[PDB]
């Protein structure tokens, strides 16, 4: 019932660990639906090799901007911006998986895997899936970040799909 | 730019 | 030159101990003076007797609503709320006194102090000076606090002037 | 109300 995808993450080109998500699409059902399709590539764009560009240890890992490559792009697969679904779940500890905005209603295909509880995001982020398999890949690749976000290496989306 |  | 105003501090009622600044009124003149104001009492109204409303360890220590006590009030020595001086000085570490507000020139009253570095707030706080002493107790004080900022016990501002 |  709510589909699971992986993404296969590199540190630069070196293979470096499996998370694979849980996404509720039984409470977000259009959150999830854009995560799942641009995982899968289905419409044609997706998040197969885009990287996490901003890394922030002790709060999350974001990603997903896959036109422009710096937190300044994304689109979703409703056109490039939709509704706040919801806000049924919470932020509640590390391995949730929460969509990045510019505000409310601007959701497009940038998300954030938490690493820890940020309840200050609650209400202003919309919630839809959290870690099943792989929060200690999450984890390891926080030592790539910086306070302010900038990387040190390329961390990418080596291939990414759905697993049921 | 969010999450802050 | 550069005024120096001290809080003492009390848990309910248990004097804890006394914190010190130095206000930067050499850079932010106008931000400084409102806080050295409010701190000697000299306009009829201050931060005696106050709390500290908000604070969450490993972030800040948040006060100075001495009108609501809830964080929804607070008055500037210029007419409820002014504008944002500047953003010279940035957040770099623990001991940074910060003016809170609700959005750009929204200055009225609360400040926090800072007990981590907190990049992500520069250019949207005015930082207007530091602990000169008694940063172990801005410490002590986390131990009072929670994830969401709720305090456990009533922290106040027993005392408060100028030293120099 | 911020610092968020």
């Amino acid at each position: 019932v709510n589909p699971t995808v992986f993404f296969d993450i590199a540190v630069d080109g070196e293979p470096l660990g499996r998370v694979s998500f849980e996404l509720f699409a039984d409470k977000v059902p259009k959150t999830a639906e854009n995560f799942r399709a641009l995982s899968t590539g289905e419409k044609g764009f997706g998040y197969k090799g885009s990287c996490f560009h901003r890394i922030i240890p002790g709060f999350m890992c974001q990603g997903g901007d896959f036109t422009r490559h710096n937190g300044t792009g994304g689109k979703s697969i409703y056109g490039e911006k939709f509704e706040d679904e919801n806000f049924i779940l919470k932020h509640t500890g590390p391995g949730i998986l929460s969509m990045a905005n510019a505000g409310p209603n601007t959701n497009g295909s940038q998300f954030f895997i938490c690493t820890a509880k940020t309840e200050w995001l609650d209400g202003k982020h919309v919630v839809f899936g959290k870690v099943k398999e792989g929060m200690n890949i999450v984890e390891a690749m926080e030592r790539f970040g910086s306070r302010n976000g900038k990387t040190s290496k390329k961390i990418t989306i080596a291939d990414c799909g759905q697993l049921e | 730019a969010a999450p802050f």
